[PDB]
RNA sequence: CUCGUUAAGGAACUCGGCAAAAUGACCCCGUAACUUCGGGAGAAGGGGUGCUGACUUCGGUCAGCCGCAGUGAAUAGGCCC
RNA sequence: GUAGCGAAAUUCCUUGUCGGGUAAGUUCCGACCCGCACGAAAGGCGUAACGAUUUGGGCACUGUCUCAACGAGAGACUCGG
RNA sequence: CACCUCGAUGUCGGCUCGUCGCAUCCUGGGGCUGUAGUCGGUCCCAAGGGUUGGGCUGUUCGCCCAUUAAAGCGGCACGCGAGCUGGGUUCAGAACGUCGUGAGACAGUUCGGUCCCUAUCCGUCGCGGGCGUUGGAAAUUUGAGAGGAGCUGUCCUUAGUACGAGAGGACCGGGAUGGACUUACCGCUGGUGUACCAGUUGUUCUGCCAAGGGCAUUGCUGGGUAGCUAUGUAGGGAAGGGAUAAACGCUGAAAGCAUCUAAGUGUGAAGCCCACCUCAAGAUGAGAUUUCCCAUUUCUUUAAGAAAGUAAGACCCCUGAGAGAUGAUCAGGUAGAUAGGUUGGAAGUGGAAGGCUAGUGAUAGUUGGAGCGGACCAAUACUAAUCGGUCGAGGACUUAACC
C-alpha cells in the first residue's frame, strides 16, 4: 500500500528511538589492561584466562 | 522416567515368554459380563510388539472367515491369563504390516523350530 | 535439538565432514558459531572411535571422513603418506586416551568483516 | 470414521452386496460412524435374484470397520474391511444369517439377534 | 477445601483393581510448606502461603530468606497462596504432606500451559483453512475482519499470535493413587504443563 | 512459494475431478460395438521381469536363493460409455 | 416449406410431458412434436477415424474435501553491508 | 426524488470471519382453549446458546433426497474482491434462431476469454523498552473493571401409573449414555519425523576383493525416537443463590362488597447480578501484606539542592530450553550438572564387521535379540559457562491521641 500522508520529522525521530544500537560486553583484560568484551579473546595480546592462544 | 519405572513396576508382569513378530501365538483372553468371566483363545500371528516396560503393547492377526483381524492387548493386563507361543517365524523385520494387503499362501510365515 | 546452518542435510553433511577433516589434520581451526557448536560434538565422535581402535570403528570412521592427507611425515623420499582417517587413530587416541571426553575447546574471537559473523576458533586438548 | 457417499460390504444375505452411507444418525451434525451406530444408505450392487435390490434406500448397522474399536482394558479390535448389516427399524436384520466375524461393541447397543446370527464375535 | 502445589513428572498406564486401564499423570509433591498465613484484619482475607520447591541459598536472596525464616525452612523455588481454607488446621512451619489426599477423591488442577509460540489463527483458534485448489489464493488465512460502516475492526477478532502459556484449570479429575513414601501423586487424565512444571491440586469447587 | 508424507473415508470439494494423485519401459497372451474394411487398437483386460547353477543349439527351459517390493532408483499412456 | 430433422449450438412459455440414469439430476441420453423464431450447397439428414474441441456418466486414483497435521528448502524474522 | 459519488462506483453468487436486532425456528416460563391424555392451536415474556449434509442450476431463491430438538426472518455499502474465487455478467473471436437492403443488433441462446498494490496512520491480535506509582529492591496478592463458556437429544425409572369406554398414553422427580462445541495433553490408537535403523537399483569414488561414501525427489522402499499432533485420550458447560419479566398471587383500601396494589408482602424463566475459568493496580483513583538495604562522602545551602562512590538488588556478558520472530520468560554461571562430550541405559531398527561351517554358487547358519543408536533418562566438571564491569537508596510538607 501508499503511504497517503508524509510522515513528519517529529514521528521519524519517534521511530528512530530504538533503533540506536548498543554495544556490550566491554571489561578490561587482566593481563594487558585494554578493554576486551567479555568471553572473548583479547585481540592485541590474545590472552584468555591468563593463556596465549 | 525413573519414577516412571519405580511405580509401574508392581504392575509390570513376569509370566510373559520372550516372544517377536513373526510367531504365532494364542491368547486366553477373557472377557467380562458382569455376571460371567469367559475366556476366548485367540490366535494370531504377531505384527509388532511397541512400547516401553508398562506402555507395551502387542498386536495379533487372524483370518476368521476371510476377514483379515487384527486385535490389540496391554502385554501386562491381569484380563489376559495365558500367552502361549506355538510357532517360532522367522521374518526381518519388526513390523509386519505387509500382511494385511496379503491373503493365504502368501501371507504364511517360516517356522524356525527355534 | 540439532542446528541447520542454511544448509541442506546433505549439505551439511559435507560441510561438517570437511570441517571435521581439516581439524583432525590442523589441531586447530577458525570457523563460525553454529558450525564449531556442531563440529565439536562430531569430532569428539570420532575421537571416540579412535580410542576404540577397532577395524568396526575404523570403517564407522572412514564413513565420514574424506580421506585427506594429514601430513607427510617423511623419514627418506616420499614413503611416510598419512591420512587424516592414520591420524585419528594413530596420533590423537594415543593423546587422549585418558580423558572421558573434552576433546576441544572453543575461544570466541574477533567478529568477521564482511558479515558481522561471530568468529571462533576450536582447538585440541 | 465411516463417512458420507463412504462404501460398504454388506454382511448377510438381505440381498445386498455393497452399500453407500447417505447419512449417519445420531444428533445434527454427526460427520462420523463407527461400530454399533446406525446409517442411512442405498444399494448400489445388490444379489440379482434378492429381497433388497438395487436403489432401494434403507437402514443399516455398521459391524466391522477398519478405523476399529477399543476396549476399557486398552483391547483394541481392527479389520480389514469395513461392513454393514441391513435392519428395518426394529434393530432386527432384514436377512437371516450374517457372515464374517463381529465387534463385542453391539451387545451394549441391543443388537442382540445380529450378535447370536453372527458367527464369531469378536 | 485443601490443596497443594507439585511438579508435573509425565504420563503413564495403569491397572485399577480390574483391567480396564486408566491413563494417568504423575505429579512429584515433594512436602509443600506454609509460609505465611494471611487474615482479614490485616491482609483483608483469609489465606495460606505455600512454597515446594526448595532453591540453592545462591540462587535465593537476602529478603526471600527473610521470609522464609519464621518456617525455619529453606529457599523455596515456587510460591503461592491458596485460598478458602481452615486457617485453625494449619500454621507456620507446617508440612502439607500428600496424604492430606484420598485415592478417589475429586480434584482440581491448575497448571500453565505448552508455549506453542507465535501461531496462526487456525492453530489458535479452530479456524478453518480456505479451500487449496481452484484457483484458491486464501489457504491458512483469517477472513474478513468485519463490515465496512464501523470503518474499524471489532475487539475479540481472533487472529495470530502467541499460543500458549495461559493459566487452565482441569476439573472433576479423579485422583488414582498416592504415595507419601515417594511423594507422588497419580492423577488419572491428562493435564496443563510442560514436564518440570508447576501444577497446584485443589480440591473441587462444583464438588 | 516450491517440494514430500498421511490414519479412516474417498469427489462428499467444486461452476466444473481445477490441480495433484494414479497409469507409464520391454516380452507374451488377449482385445468389443462400429467401420469409408484402412482402421478402431498400444482398445480393453491380464500375467511376467531380480540373482545363481544346469539346459539348450542360444530364446525360450528346469531347479534353487533372497527380499514388503525385481523396467527395485530416473526417464516413458489413465481408461471406458 | 417438400424430403429429412425437431424443447435442437435453434423452444420464449420451459426446470415442457413421458422414460432411463441418481437416494435426490433446471444439466445429460432417448421418444413425443403447440417448430414463440428448423429446413435443404447462408446447404439438410447421417457418418468410421481424428480433436490440448464442448457436454454428461462410470472405474481406478488420490489432501480436492470431511478436518486438517507434520517435515524439508527460499523469503519473511535478528545481525552486518 | 436525483441530494453525494463519473480527475473511478467493483457487478451477482459462493468461500473465510463473523457481529447485531427481535417481528423467537428449538430449548426456557406462562395465560386461554372448541386444552380428556399424547400431539397441539393461539397469544404474552424471553435474543443465553444452537439453528445440518447432499443432487439440479453460475445462481439467491426454489424442488428433491435424508436427518434434525430445530433446520428462524432480516440488517451490517442486498457485510466482507488493498481477504479469496470469477461460475454469471453480450469487452474484443465465432456460431444458431429472429430482425434489418446492409454495416450490425437481441425481442433469445451457445463455446471461449489478463481480478494490479512491498500497509504510512487509525483499527485489531500479540510481545517489548522507557517512565511513573514520592527512599531503593525481591516476592505473594485483594480486586474495580473486562472477557470467555452458556446448547441439546435418546434411553431407563416413576409407570403402562394419571388420563381416557378403549386405542393409545403422561406431568413432577431421579438416573444412564450420546451428539455438536470447546480447554488441555500425547500414556494408549494412528500420522509426521530430510544428522535414527535396515533393505535395495544404477553409476562413480575410497588402488582392487570385502566393507563403505557421493548423486539420482530424503534415489526408492519398509519401519520409527523426541517434538508437533487429531481422527486419539481426559475433562467441561454441575448443583445453587439474589432480584426480576410475563403470569400466579396473600392481605387490603380507595368504592361498606369486590379487587394481586395504592401503601405492605411473596412465588416466579435457558434470560439479568453472582456462582465456573481466564486477564487485571498504567484501577495516574497507580491499592494491600511479608521480607531486605540502610540514613554515607564532598560541594553548595537553607536548596523536596548538585555529583560520586556504594548497601539490598538488578543488569550486561556467557552455557541453554520446559521458552522463543527479535526483545522477553525460565533454568544456570565452578558456592556448578546449564549445554556439549564420555560412560551407562531406554525406545527404535533388526541379527553388524571380521571369522568359521555348509553349499557348485547364489545364499543360509553360528560367533551374538548382535551391532548401530538425533533430540529420551541417570550419572560424570573432561570442554565451555573465565576475568570482570555498569546501574542502583539514603528518604518533602500540613494536620490529627504524644499522633
Ligand atoms: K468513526
Ligand atoms: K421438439
Ligand atoms: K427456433
Ligand atoms: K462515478
Ligand atoms: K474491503
Ligand atoms: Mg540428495
Ligand atoms: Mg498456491
Ligand atoms: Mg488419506
Ligand atoms: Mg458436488
Ligand atoms: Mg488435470
Ligand atoms: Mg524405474
Ligand atoms: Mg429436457
Ligand atoms: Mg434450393
Ligand atoms: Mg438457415
Ligand atoms: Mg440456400
Ligand atoms: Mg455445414
Ligand atoms: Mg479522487
Ligand atoms: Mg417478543
Ligand atoms: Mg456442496
Ligand atoms: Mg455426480
Ligand atoms: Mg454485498
Ligand atoms: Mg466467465
Ligand atoms: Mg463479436
Ligand atoms: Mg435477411
Ligand atoms: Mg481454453
Ligand atoms: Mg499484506
Ligand atoms: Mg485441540
Ligand atoms: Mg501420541
Ligand atoms: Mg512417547
Ligand atoms: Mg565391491
Ligand atoms: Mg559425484
Ligand atoms: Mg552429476
Ligand atoms: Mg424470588
Ligand atoms: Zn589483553
Amino acid at each position: 500500500a501508499v503511504p497517503a500522508r508524509r510522515t513528519s520529522k517529529a514521528k521519524k525521530a519517534k521511530r528512530r528511538t530504538h533503533y540506536k544500537l548498543t554495544i556490550k560486553g566491554l571489561n578490561a583484560c587482566s593481563n594487558c589492561g585494554e578493554m576486551k568484551k567479555s568471553h572473548h579473546v583479547c585481540p592485541a595480546c590474545g590472552h584468555y584466562d591468563g593463556k596465549d592462544v | 522416567n525413573p519414577l516412571i519405572q519405580e511405580l509401574t513396576q508392581e504392575q509390570l508382569r513376569t509370566d510373559i515368554p520372550a516372544f517377536r513378530p513373526g510367531d504365532t501365538v494364542r491368547v486366553h483372553a477373557k472377557v467380562v459380563e458382569g455376571t460371567r468371566e469367559r475366556i476366548q483363545l485367540f490366535e494370531g500371528v504377531v505384527i509388532k510388539r511397541r512400547g516401553a516396560g508398562i506402555s507395551e503393547t502387542y498386536t495379533v492377526r487372524k483370518v476368521s472367515n476371510g476377514v483379515g483381524v487384527e486385535r490389540t492387548f496391554p502385554l501386562h493386563t491381569p484380563r489376559v491369563a495365558q500367552i502361549e507361543v506355538v510357532r517360532y517365524g522367522k521374518v526381518r523385520r519388526a513390523k509386519l504390516y505387509y500382511l494385511r494387503a496379503l491373503h493365504g499362501k502368501a501371507a504364511r510365515i517360516k517356522e524356525i523350530r527355534r | 535439538s540439532y542446528r541447520k546452518l542454511g544448509r541442506t542435510s546433505s549439505q551439511r553433511k559435507a560441510m561438517l565432514r570437511d570441517i571435521t577433516t581439516d581439524l583432525i589434520i590442523n589441531e586447530r581451526i577458525v570457523t563460525t558459531e553454529a558450525r564449531a557448536k556442531e563440529v565439536r560434538s562430531t569430532v569428539e565422535k570420532m575421537i571416540t572411535l579412535g580410542k576404540r581402535g577397532d577395524l568396526h570403528a575404523r570403517r564407522q570412521a572412514a564413513t565420514f571422513v574424506r580421506n585427506e592427507v594429514a601430513s607427510v611425515r617423511e623419514e627418506d623420499e616420499s614413503i611416510v603418506v598419512e591420512s587424516a582417517l592414520q591420524k585419528l587413530f594413530n596420533d590423537l587416541g594415543p593423546r587422549f586416551a585418558e580423558r572421558q571426553g573434552g576433546y576441544t575447546r572453543i575461544l570466541k574471537t574477533e567478529p568477521r568483516r564482511g558479515d558481522a559473523a561471530p568468529m571462533v576458533v576450536i582447538e585440541f586438548v | 470414521m465411516i463417512q458420507q457417499e463412504s462404501r460398504l460390504r454388506v454382511a448377510d444375505n438381505s440381498g445386498a452386496r455393497e452399500i453407500l452411507t447417505i447419512k449417519v444418525l445420531g444428533g445434527s451434525g454427526r460427520k462420523t460412524a463407527n461400530i454399533g451406530d446406525v446409517i442411512v444408505a442405498t444399494v448400489k450392487q445388490a444379489t440379482p435374484g434378492g429381497v433388497v435390490k438395487k436403489g432401494e434406500v434403507v437402514k443399516a448397522v455398521i459391524v466391522r470397520t477398519k478405523s476399529g474399536a477399543r476396549r476399557a482394558d486398552g483391547s483394541y479390535i481392527k479389520f480389514d474391511e469395513n461392513a454393514a448389516v441391513i435392519i428395518r427399524d426394529d434393530k432386527s436384520p432384514r436377512g437371516t444369517r450374517i457372515f464374517g466375524p463381529v465387534a463385542r461393541e453391539l451387545r451394549e447397543n441391543n443388537f442382540m439377534k445380529i450378535v447370536s446370527l453372527a458367527p464369531e464375535v469378536l | 477445601t485443601k490443596g497443594i502445589l507439585g511438579k508435573k513428572v509425565g504420563m503413564t498406564q495403569i491397572f485399577t483393581e480390574s483391567g480396564e486401564l486408566i491413563p494417568v499423570t504423575v505429579v512429584e509433591a515433594t512436602p509443600n510448606v506454609v509460609l505465611q498465613v494471611k487474615t482479614v484484619e490485616t491482609d483483608g482475607y483469609e489465606a495460606i502461603q505455600v512454597g515446594y520447591q526448595d532453591k540453592r541459598e545462591v540462587l535465593s536472596n537476602k529478603p526471600a530468606k527473610g521470609h522464609v525464616a519464621k518456617a525455619n525452612t529453606a529457599p523455596k523455588r515456587f510460591i503461592k497462596e491458596f485460598k478458602n481454607v481452615e486457617l485453625g488446621e494449619y500454621e507456620v512451619g507446617k508440612e502439607i504432606k500428600v496424604d492430606v489426599f484420598q485415592a478417589g477423591d475429586v480434584v482440581d488442577v491448575t497448571g500453565t500451559t505448552k508455549g506453542k509460540g507465535f501461531q496462526g489463527a487456525i492453530k489458535r483458534h479452530g479456524q478453518s483453512r480456505g479451500p487449496m485448489s481452484h484457483g484458491s489464493r486464501y489457504h491458512r488465512r483469517p477472513g474478513s475482519m468485519g463490515p465496512v460502516a464501523p470503518n474499524r475492526v471489532f475487539k475479540n477478532k481472533r487472529l495470530a499470535g502467541r499460543m500458549g502459556g495461559d493459566r487452565v484449570t482441569i476439573q472433576n479429575l479423579e485422583v488414582v493413587k498416592v504415595d507419601v513414601e515417594r511423594n507422588v501423586i497419580l492423577i488419572k487424565g491428562n493435564i496443563p504443563g510442560a514436564k518440570k512444571s508447576l501444577i497446584t491440586i485443589k480440591s473441587a469447587v462444583k464438588a
